[PDB]
């Protein structure tokens, strides 16, 4: 069957893009700190397919760690207008999801999202090690329900 | 543990054994089972030639002995 | 096909020859001069010069890359130019390509060319020679004498290139 | 037979660099006490061909100032060259038989660099032209040493074919009798192929980027596979040049189990070495081959030219 | 004198033109100089090949050992013309001309 | 002495590559004239037949030169055997 | 035949890895996806300009000293000789000079990098 | 109370001088780097089995 043979490729196509996420490190506050903590032994980022990697022209996932401020703000669009785009943003901590701390400052802007689209939101102050890990993790089971040929044929 | 780095090895070391092991088998194939002979100077080509039209069917490899002569 | 590739690797050495002296671009040049270089150095491996087909590939190849390494370093062109760019480059082009064209067309069509001197189309093949070589590449055995009947030339060349590196010192160092 | 040899070398290439991406990171990261790859496939079996899948499947662009037609070309370079360099290796009997096979090596890896600067030319960025400038001098200052390392080696041949390695080091290992110019061979291997003592070539710290700068899925794929290649052999060439190997005519097996491993076994000093140093600095890179390297490189070589005379060794030519 | 003569010797004649027709580029123009001696290398490679003199395999080397000499040269004189006068257009150095 | 030996431990300390390649480099050129082999390899060299002996006519009153490759007769090699 | 076989097909193997590259990954791309790589913000304009590096004396040696090289590659068949003495004086006598060469340059700026 | 943490004069003696030769030549602290990776390799690594193995709060 034809949708059958569509259903098997997505799912190829699908397991290559979950298992090979490469974060374009934009490390910023506190939230960086944690995060490398996740490229440290203890967690092992690069177990799972996932290795650090920049050039955003060879990166598939964004992950926003620390504050946005204003100044940078166009540095964030323009780095995410870069990436060759099966593309994804990961929010770390209060601060990159909503502001956090500075919600009500004059010079960060009330969340990453005003400036990107935001994939899974990881919420912490930090968030632990750990915590992004479930997020990272919770972005391949996003990427593994993605019906793009399925669509394709039903189009 | 260490010994987990093995099969990355494993998978690799057989496959670069594959081109020494298919390369040597061909040359045998391709010319009944001797090795491929090598002309690195035109006196061994020479001998090479005269292999080929000696032997009739136009085969290097195929070799006449002294049963070709009586 | 496979009749004599001779002309046909020839030809690849004209039409690439043909690029680098319209005046492209100094980087473009250079391929164009590479695609040639190396299509030379096949010429010469199907001629028997085994050691100086390759030779002239290393050497070249080194020598072409400090060429555009240079070109880029502080001869590049802020808007640099192309094959197709400006109509002179265009025009410097096509001509060459419309020409070496003719000139095979006029080659290959009676084999009787009169040009300057004469040129017959009867097959590069046919020049070659009937004798083995012994247990010796001739080529390789001549270029290995230059240490024992030619100690005259190595004299001179390696003074000059000694002399070449005074001079290079010498011009660029200035002030 | 030769189209069934020549893809019974062509994939099993291809699968070699595929595999090293993984012994890669799951040798790294043992040496930094992580532990790789290990959930896609088990062992991480199968995490090289998720992350070429990938690369085959997201989306490249050519950048908006690019040369379109350099631009594409160069992974043509880096890849053929490549893959045609491993053509005379000869792994009990070479495929393809030169009898200029080490001068023939010298001319195309002497060819990989115009990828690595036509690719940083065309691709119009500052990091770019950086790198490609960075790279072109670094590898022909080792390219120097690499040349007269080889000479200085190959005295003792008698000839450029790479046959005759077996039968020159049949009893004795080339090693125990040059092992000075070993030393330098080994390093500009390093040097030549860009890895981590002297990866300024790529130079993330420095220049995020430089060998593929904005190069992407295929590109950048391409760029990576024709420099984990470059690893492989270079270290095949180091193996079959200085550690021979017993070849009995009958039985290749052996000596192909035993190249093999000696590449391994190299291969690995090279992920091993990656992870035990820090980055040279483009001058000091430069003063360790035109200021120590090749003083020794010269005054070894006189010594190459000559000790065959003094001990009556001169090889047969033949 | 088979087809290839005719092919490096029109070639050559297109390096003279090349060299004698002298644009916009100082380096291009030198690739044109470059560009000379790889037919006469190739030429001179065919001669003594083709004729087996032996002892003359030499020449084309020598050619070579010479022939990078002046590419040296020829860039060297080009650093300071682009250094100190900012490009290598070979227009701008007319101050000669009295 | 004591200026030689001063400047030969200050550049042991300083350069050690550079009085190192010096070594090697003047070595390779002082004793090959001195080792007694040298006139081994040109006759190893010269001995090599890439060539065929071609025969010389035999018009009598050549003793030296045999006229069977077995013959005692002529220029005998048995010392690259012992050699 | 075999060396222009093994030549064509590594040729069309990576011409055909870039058109699987550049043809199955379909693209949703713009103006802003284009735009050159400069670690963020805009770049001032660059990347051709004359970017001036310094190490252009000891690049250009190079060059002259790969022709050293070239001069001293027949060794190997030149150790065949009957007139070894000759060849030695000679063979060194190349090495003397291109130490020599490399010596001078050395003492005179040279090697060293323009600041 | 302070500590000179760089003021270490090497010797001039003939010994001396030559380990600093051979150190130089013989590339050894590059090989001491070497040989402790190497140790790094055999040891355990510490990685945590996540999710199966959740960190320790
Ligand atoms: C030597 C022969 C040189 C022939 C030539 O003109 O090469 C131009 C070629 C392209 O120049 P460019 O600076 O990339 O500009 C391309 C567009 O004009 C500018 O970029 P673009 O985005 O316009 O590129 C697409 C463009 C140009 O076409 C391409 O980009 C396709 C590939 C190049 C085709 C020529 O397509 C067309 O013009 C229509 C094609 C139908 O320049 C080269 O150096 C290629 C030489 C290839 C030689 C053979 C190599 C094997
Ligand atoms: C500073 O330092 C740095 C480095 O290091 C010094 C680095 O390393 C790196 C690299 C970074 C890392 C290692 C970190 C982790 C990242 C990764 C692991 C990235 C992984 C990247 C990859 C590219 C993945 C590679 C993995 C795999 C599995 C690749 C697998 C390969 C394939 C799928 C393809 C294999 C080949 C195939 C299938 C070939 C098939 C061929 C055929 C069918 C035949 C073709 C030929 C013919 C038919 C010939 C006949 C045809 C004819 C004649 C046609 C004639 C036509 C006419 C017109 C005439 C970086 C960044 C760096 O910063
Ligand atoms: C070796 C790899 C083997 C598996 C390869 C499967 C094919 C992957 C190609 C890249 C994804 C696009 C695709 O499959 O179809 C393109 C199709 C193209 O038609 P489309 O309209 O669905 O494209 C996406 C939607 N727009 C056009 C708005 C961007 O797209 C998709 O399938 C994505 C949904
Ligand atoms: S959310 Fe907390 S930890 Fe993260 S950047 Fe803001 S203040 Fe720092």
């Amino acid at each position: 069957r034809g949708e059958y043979v569509v259903a098997k490729l997505d799912d190829l196509v699908n397991w290559a893009r979950r298992s090979s996420l490469w974060p374009m490190t934009f490390g910023l506050a506190c939230c960086a700190v944690e995060m490398m903590h996740m490229a440290a032994p203890r967690y092992d980022m690069d177990r799972f397919g996932v290795v650090f990697r920049a050039s955003p022209r060879q990166s598939d996932v964004m992950i926003v760690a620390g504050t946005l401020t204003n100044k940078m703000a166009p540095a964030l669009r323009k780095v995410y207008d870069q990436m060759p785009e099966p593309r994804y943003v990961v929010s770390m901590g209060s601060c990159a999801n909503g502001g956090g701390y500075y919600h009500y400052s004059y010079s960060v802007v009330r969340g990453c999202d005003r400036i990107v689209p935001v994939d899974i939101y990881v919420p912490g102050c930090p968030p632990t090690a750990e915590a992004l890990l479930y997020g990272i993790l919770q972005l391949q089971r996003k990427i593994k329900r993605e019906k793009r040929l399925r669509i394709w044929y039903r189009r | 543990m260490w010994f987990e780095i093995l099969p990355g090895i494993a998978v690799m070391a057989a496959c670069l054994f594959i081109p020494g092991m298919a390369t040597a088998h061909i040359h045998k194939f391709t010319n009944g089972g001797k090795e491929k002979r090598v002309a690195h100077f035109s006196y061994q080509w020479n001998l090479m030639e005269r292999d080929r039209c000696i032997s009739g069917v136009n085969r290097y490899h195929v070799t006449k002995g002294l049963e070709n002569i009586d | 096909m496979t009749m004599y590739i001779a002309f046909i690797l020839s030809t690849i050495f004209v039409i690439g020859f043909v690029g680098f002296s319209s005046k492209p671009s100094p980087i473009y040049g250079g391929l164009g001069l590479i695609v040639s270089g190396g299509v030379g150095c096949g010429i010469v491996l199907n001629f028997g010069g085994s050691f100086l087909g390759l030779m002239v590939f290393l050497i070249y190849l080194g020598g072409m890359l400090v060429v555009f390494g240079y070109t880029t370093a502080m001869a590049t062109e802020m808007y640099p130019e192309v094959w197709v760019s400006n109509k002179t480059v265009f025009g410097a082009f096509v001509s060459g390509l419309m020409m070496e064209f003719c000139m095979v067309y006029y080659a290959l069509k009676e084999e009787e060319v009169e040009i300057i001197f004469k040129f017959n189309g009867l097959g590069d093949w046919v020049i070659y020679d009937t004798g083995d070589s012994g247990f010796f590449s001739e080529e390789a055995m001549g270029i290995a004498a230059l240490y024992s009947y030619g100690t005259w030339l190595v004299i001179v060349t390696g003074w000059s290139l000694l002399i070449g590196v005074v001079v290079i010192m010498e011009i660029t160092r200035g002030n | 037979m030769f189209m069934i040899n020549i893809l019974s070398l062509i994939i099993p290439i291809l699968l070699a660099v595929a595999f090293l991406t993984l012994v890669e990171r799951k040798v790294l990261g043992y040496m930094q006490l992580r532990k790789g790859p290990n959930v896609v496939g088990p062992y991480g079996l199968l995490q090289p061909i998720a992350d070429a899948l990938k690369l085959v499947t997201k989306e490249p662009l050519r950048p908006g100032t690019s040369s379109i037609s350099m631009f594409i070309i160069a992974p043509i370079l880096g890849l053929s060259l490549a893959l045609t360099m491993w053509v005379p290796l000869p792994m009990p009997y070479p495929l393809i038989n030169m009898n200029l096979g080490v001068l023939f090596m010298l001319a195309m890896s002497s060819l990989a660099v115009y990828s690595i600067l036509w690719s940083g030319w065309a691709s119009n960025s500052k990091y770019a032209l950086i790198g490609a400038l960075r790279a072109v001098a670094q590898t022909i200052s080792y390219e120097v040493t690499l040349a007269i390392i080889l000479l200085s080696v190959l005295l003792m041949n008698g000839s450029y074919t790479l046959s005759t390695l077996i039968t020159t080091q049949e009893h004795i290992w080339m090693i125990f009798t040059s092992w000075p110019l070993a030393m330098m061979w080994f390093i500009s291997t390093l040097a030549e192929t860009n890895r981590a003592p002297f990866d300024l070539t790529e130079g993330e710290s420095e220049l995020v980027s430089g060998f593929n700068v904005e190069y992407a899925a295929g590109p950048f794929a391409m760029f990576f596979m024709a420099e984990y290649a470059n690893i492989i052999m270079m270290n095949a060439f180091t193996a079959i040049l200085f550690l021979g190997a017993s070849h009995d005519p009958h039985t290749p097996e052996l000596y192909t189990i035993n190249f093999v491993l000696k590449t391994l076994a190299l291969t690995i000093t090279f992920l091993w070495i990656r992870a035990s140093y820090p980055r040279f600095r483009y001058d000091q890179l430069m003063h360790l081959l035109w200021k120590s390297f090749l003083p020794l490189t010269l005054a070894l070589c006189m010594w190459h030219i000559s000790l065959p005379i003094m001990t009556a060794s001169i090889p047969p030519q033949s | 004198m088979p087809l290839v003569y005719m092919n490096i010797i029109m070639a050559f004649a297109i390096a003279l033109a090349g060299l004698l027709m002298y644009r916009s580029h100082l380096m291009s123009s030198l690739l044109c100089l470059e560009g000379m001696m790889l037919s006469l290398f190739i030429m001179s490679t065919l001669i003594i090949l083709n004729t087996h003199f032996t002892l003359a395999n030499m020449m084309p080397i020598i050619l070579l050992v010479f022939a990078a000499c002046e590419a040296a040269l020829g860039l060297s004189l080009l650093v300071m013309v682009s250094n100190t006068y900012g490009t290598d257009y070979v227009q701008n150095l007319n101050l000669l001309q009295c | 002495a004591g200026r030689i030996a001063s400047f030969l431990k200050n550049a042991w300390a300083k350069e050690p590559v550079l009085v190192a390649s010096f070594a090697i480099g003047g070595l390779a050129i002082i004793l090959p004239s001195l080792s007694p082999y040298t006139n081994y390899a040109i006759r190893i060299n010269r001995a090599t037949p890439y060539n065929y002996p071609v025969p010389l006519r035999d018009d009598g009153n050549m003793p030296d030169v045999p006229s069977h490759p077995q013959d005692p007769q002529g220029p005998s090699l048995e010392w690259l055997k012992n050699l | 035949m075999n060396i222009m076989l093994t030549l064509l097909t590594n040729v069309t193997l990576a011409s055909l890895l870039v058109l699987i590259a550049f043809w199955l990954p379909q693209l949703n791309a713009y103006s802003e996806k284009t735009s050159p790589y400069e670690c963020g913000f805009d770049p001032m304009g660059s990347a051709r300009l004359p970017f001036s590096m310094k190490f252009f004396l000891v690049a250009i040696t190079f060059l002259l000293f790969d022709l050293e090289i070239a001069l001293l590659l027949p060794l190997p068949w030149a150790s065949q000789t009957n007139n070894l003495k000759t060849m030695l004086t000679m063979a060194l006598f190349l090495l003397i000079l291109l130490a020599a060469s490399l010596a001078y340059e050395w003492t005179q700026k040279g090697l060293e990098w323009a600041e | 109370t302070y500590k000179f943490v760089n003021m270490r004069e090497p010797s001039m003696d003939m010994k001396s001088v030559t380990d600093r030769a051979a150190q130089t030549l013989l590339w050894t602290e590059l090989v001491r780097g070497l040989g402790m990776t190497l140790s790094y390799l055999f040891r355990e690594p510490a990685t945590i089995n996540y999710p199966f193995e959740k960190g320790p709060l």
